[PDB]
């Protein structure tokens, strides 16, 4: 039904935002090993911006990845240096949120629904370029913290609300033809 | 020490790729998939379901079934890149499996052949487990079916 | 005397997957292609996999050959969906092994108390004489069938 | 020492030359371009266009779909030639790239074991294709749409 | 002496099998693609030139318009499916034991494959678009002529 | 041929689960050559008892002793419990009991599909247990005929569900008439 | 037309027939470097039957082949004899005698069919004869012109009984109109 | 539309047929390490002549010479002659004459027809020329622009055909109708 089909959309929305931008912020990245500060090597978090130390002498302390310690390996550092691609995620998840609540609103438009459905979908091809960037930069033992999964995770959900928009619009454009 | 005969795992089939490249694997095929979809059907001026694209995509990596091929330029697109993806990742497949069982062979240690049935056994698992959740399923929806007459 | 290297035996194209795996292959076929008809038509509400079509369809899916037809269904869909990964990985793994044969010879004694040659007809002749021994078993069915409705179309 | 290196992305080419690529395109096109001739040239018999044939050019050499197949004796010969040639080429790329995975050579610049499973650095360009396939898919589609649209308003 | 790189042979993409498997690959085309044809018209109750595509679509894992619908059919089709899928994998890992064997020379103290290598296929396939060319405009000619002058 | 069919599915059936019931029962498994109760000679051994030849005192045999990373613990418990051949004869015989009973309590033709289902899930359960017992015999041989018995209950199976499924097929077919 | 056809599938068949009997008789199968008769090393024309010398001591000299000194032994036993060669050539004359029989002892449209069948079963017989004499000789050479006859008879052969059929196609069509 | 697409076909002849002269004209086909007039130094080798670049004595070139199996000899030989890119430029040249009589004559659409043809076997008869002349060089460097001139020339010959096949099947449409 269109009641609960528009409700699940706008949830689905809200959650894979929500995912993405606690996984865009949070260091649970990559459980690798380590060195917590420098200028003994320890467990780690490493996550996309600042790698904390645990299990060591001191935990919790935190510094700044080292990026940028061949313009093939420097284009690939300057985009994993940024997150371009997963922040791009962000606003695109944000600007497909703002189109489905401007869906109930000046409604009657039928073109901000597909929109919404684009940037979702555009959102998740965003993600899995910067899920792949992020492990193409770390080849240079380990695991994969919660928040690399909560980046998935958006992702999938990302491309269910992309479908469920896609479908919704068509129905628009079939009762406005009957 | 005795040498040690290694066992090999259930799911060693998958060991000639990264476990990584499982993953962004299955998130191509998502993504492939929905974009199919999309571009497929979405233009009041055309009317490939997001089923039936899920089921081309799979049929594209298993280079097997070919039931119906996209007619657009956007869905040619999209068919093409996916059918390249495939053709690489499967081939990469088959030659790192074949490096990994000629490099096995060729160790010589300090002083059978064939490929046994504990190598795959993995593959045989999940075949009858799809094949039990197949029949699975076509019993619900029977049972569904057979509870929704008009009573 | 030192392992000299053995001649192809006929029907060494198996040699790459221990006796156990084609042994599996056979009845995992077979009961695809059970399932694959069960669950494609048994339920009323669906009355072009009979017994017969779904045979057809998961040899061909093996030999990674035709279609000629899909399931449609869901369930169709899994049981086809699995048998392709089986297919692939088994026919992956064939051609993998079966290249790790080639590329090192692994001479061992029977008793214990390079510049690489194009492949022979004795290599492969086992799969020709399987070859014309089906050409010849077709034949013959074709003929069976044509006597027996030749003698229905007297009475 | 010549400590083996990090794999570039685009390294899945590297099993052939670069000019049996650009010869690949070559063929491709040509074949396509005759295919199409060769089918709908003779007003004797007036599915295989130019977009149809290039289209069925691309599947016979990715090992895909068929949609139709030539039923000419001309189209199938061109058919049949392109299927030759695709089964050739791309045995051979999954030939050599198996041994170059097998045997690692290492290079000195200047003159005067165990076998790692594949990473996903040495096939990241083939990811990076795919999604470059799917955005400019999404774009052509929605330039499809909007000059559909506008063009219906009159 | 001097390292004298070799050349390819302009046809040495055929050097993985024997020239005795070639030649009874070919026989054995010719043979399926008759036994297709009677099995499957023969009966009162696939021509040869759709039974020859067919066969070649099978041999080279390719094509796929019709297939058999009897049991004899589909007999002759499932055994040249057989065949074909072993000769193409020997074909395959007989190629990976060349390159790879040759790769691991190491001579007294690129590696991608050339154009000259396959070099042959190239001649064939342009060959074969020359030929389809020249078939198309004789029968287009013959299809002019023929029309009641 | 209705009629035949019925009899013809029945026989299948007591021909399944005879077979699978004898190849669980029966140790003729494998032809090893290891060691009889605590030289090495042959055996045969089976599911359950590695049973001695050709030796010093021979028809003097034992059980198994199944047991000296989870997954090798539990392949061992699977394949120490024969589970699925146990699972293929519990399924075999329920698939027997649905055709028997679709004499009595005619008209339901619902049955009769469930015996269809009964037989194929034994057949699937027959290929686990045929793969389990394999696997963790790699934990010279031959294989002895209780195997085969064991294989051969497997088409069996096979044949008689898709007997049972074409009766339902029919059985809905006249239905629908 | 239809009255070219019977010309062109009987001299076919005569063609086929005439060059499998040559080269079943004929001695030049294989250019190899063999011994003219023991008891050095020179070219030999090795045929199917016998080894005969040439560019030697003794030019000319021919000598019958030691085809011996179990799949093995069984090859052998079917290369030593030429049973698929020498069947080739019987089905061959066979279909020979079907054709001529078509015109004599008319209207039967059954024995055209046997043509047909004879020709293509004549085809698989000798390649099943090229296969088992290739695979006995390996474990430089060449093939002589004898090996090529029976090649070309296998192709002639073959066309032959895709005419035979056509032919037999093309009666039970008009029949029916 | 109609009417810009003989333009359209004009212009891409016209390009195609200048782009393949000055590609067998020109010498910029290879950039490598060979010997100037008769060290090493950077030279820009094409179809005829190799010629020295960024030496002491840069601008002096001289004719090439091809030769010091049958296969190599006829190879060196083809490559020698550019026999295919020459082809190449004739067979274009053809086409723009086809094209050019189209105007003229055009009650008669098959002279549109031949057009294409040579159009297109212009194309094919580049491919062949590309594929010999690496063949030959194989048996670091880099390509120059004469060597992208050909290809473009292959690439603008194909499409030109594409579009007078297209417009021979419009003027058979028209006069079906
Ligand atoms: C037909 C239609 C479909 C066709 C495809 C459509 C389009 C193809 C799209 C192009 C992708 C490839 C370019 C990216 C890239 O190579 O840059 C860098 C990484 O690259 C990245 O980190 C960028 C990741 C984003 C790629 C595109 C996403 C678009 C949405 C790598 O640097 P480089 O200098 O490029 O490397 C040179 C090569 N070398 C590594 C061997 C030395
Ligand atoms: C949508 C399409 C439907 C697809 C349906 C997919 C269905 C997937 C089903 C797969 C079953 C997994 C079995 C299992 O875990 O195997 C265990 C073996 O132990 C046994 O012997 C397994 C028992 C038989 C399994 C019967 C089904 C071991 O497995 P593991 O411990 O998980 O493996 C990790 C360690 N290892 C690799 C070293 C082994
Ligand atoms: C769907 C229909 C499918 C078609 C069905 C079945 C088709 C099977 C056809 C027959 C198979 C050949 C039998 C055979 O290989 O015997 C011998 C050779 O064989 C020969 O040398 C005989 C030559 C003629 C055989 C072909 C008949 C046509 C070999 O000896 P063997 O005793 O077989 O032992 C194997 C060899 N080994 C022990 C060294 C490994
Ligand atoms: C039904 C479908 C159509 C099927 C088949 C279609 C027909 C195919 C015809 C193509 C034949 C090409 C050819 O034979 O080249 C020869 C010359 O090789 C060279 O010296 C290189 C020069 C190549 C120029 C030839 C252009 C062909 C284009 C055509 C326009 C190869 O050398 P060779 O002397 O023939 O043989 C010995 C070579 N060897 C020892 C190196 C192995
Ligand atoms: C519409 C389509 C219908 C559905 C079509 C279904 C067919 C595809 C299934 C493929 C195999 C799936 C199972 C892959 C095996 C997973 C095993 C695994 O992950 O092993 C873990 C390992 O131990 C390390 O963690
Ligand atoms: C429904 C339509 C029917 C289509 C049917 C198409 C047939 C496809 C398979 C053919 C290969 C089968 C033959 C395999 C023979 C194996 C040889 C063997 O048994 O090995 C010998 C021995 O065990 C070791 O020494
Ligand atoms: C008819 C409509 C079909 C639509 C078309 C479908 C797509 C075609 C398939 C694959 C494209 C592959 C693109 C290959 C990109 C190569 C990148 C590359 O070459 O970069 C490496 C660099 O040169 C090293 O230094
Ligand atoms: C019914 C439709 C028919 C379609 C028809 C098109 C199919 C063409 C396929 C393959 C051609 C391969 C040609 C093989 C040529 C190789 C010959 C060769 O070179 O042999 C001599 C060798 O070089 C000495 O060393
Ligand atoms: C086509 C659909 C296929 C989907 C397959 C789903 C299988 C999921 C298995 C996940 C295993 C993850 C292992 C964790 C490894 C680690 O990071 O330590
Ligand atoms: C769509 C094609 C099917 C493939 C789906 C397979 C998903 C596998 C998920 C990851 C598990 C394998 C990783 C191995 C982990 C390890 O090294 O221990
Ligand atoms: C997809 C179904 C059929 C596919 C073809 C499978 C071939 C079956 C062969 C079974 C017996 C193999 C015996 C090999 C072992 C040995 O040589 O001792
Ligand atoms: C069916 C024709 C298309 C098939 C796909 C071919 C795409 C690859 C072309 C890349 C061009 C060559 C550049 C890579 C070589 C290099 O720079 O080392
Ligand atoms: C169904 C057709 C399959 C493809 C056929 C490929 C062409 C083979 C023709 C025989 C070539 C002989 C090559 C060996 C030459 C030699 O070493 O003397
Ligand atoms: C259908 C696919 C199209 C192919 C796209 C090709 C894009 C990459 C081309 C790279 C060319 C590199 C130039 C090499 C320089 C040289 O050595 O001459």
């Amino acid at each position: 039904d269109r009641g609960v089909q528009m409700l699940l959309t706008t949830v689905g929305a809200f959650a894979a935002f929500s995912l993405m931008t606690i996984a865009v912020g949070t260091d649970y990245w990559l459980y690798s090993r380590g060195v917590c500060k420098t200028k003994e090597e320890v467990m780690t978090h490493s996550g996309l911006w600042r790698t904390c130390c645990l299990e060591g002498n001191f935990k919790g302390l935190c510094k700044q990845i080292d990026h940028f310690p061949d313009t093939a390996e420097y284009f690939l550092r300057a985009v994993r240096a940024s997150s371009i691609f997963p922040i791009l995620s962000v606003i695109l998840l944000f600007m497909g949120g703002l189109c489905i609540a401007a869906s109930e609103f000046y409604k009657t438009r039928h073109n901000i629904i597909l929109s919404a459905g684009i940037f979702f979908v555009s959102a998740g091809l965003s993600n899995i370029i910067g899920i792949i960037v992020y492990i193409s930069a770390n080849a240079g033992s380990y695991s994969y913290g919660w928040s690399f999964y909560f980046g998935a995770l958006s992702f999938i959900i990302a491309e269910m609300v992309g479908v469920l928009a896609v479908h919704m619009f068509i129905d628009r454009h079939k009762q406005l033809r009957a | 020490k005795k040498p040690q005969k290694s066992k090999p795992g259930v799911f060693s089939f998958l060991d000639p790729l990264a476990y990584e490249i499982w993953m962004c694997i299955v998130f191509a095929y998502i993504g492939v998939s929905v974009v199919l979809f999309l571009v497929s059907r979405f233009s009041p001026y055309e009317w490939f379901g997001i089923f039936n694209s899920l089921w081309f995509s799979l049929g594209a990596f298993m280079r097997q079934g070919c039931d119906i091929s996209p007619r657009s330029l956007s869905g040619r697109i999209v068919g093409g890149v996916w059918w390249f993806f495939t053709l690489i990742i499967i081939s990469s497949y088959t030659a790192n499996l074949a490096a990994f069982l000629t490099v096995e062979r060729m160790v010589s240690p300090i002083e059978t052949s064939a490929l046994s049935l504990s190598n795959v056994a993995g593959v045989f698992y999940i075949l009858v487990g799809g094949l039990g959740l197949a029949m699975l399923v076509a019993l619900i929806e029977f049972c569904y079916k057979s509870r929704a007459e008009a009573k």
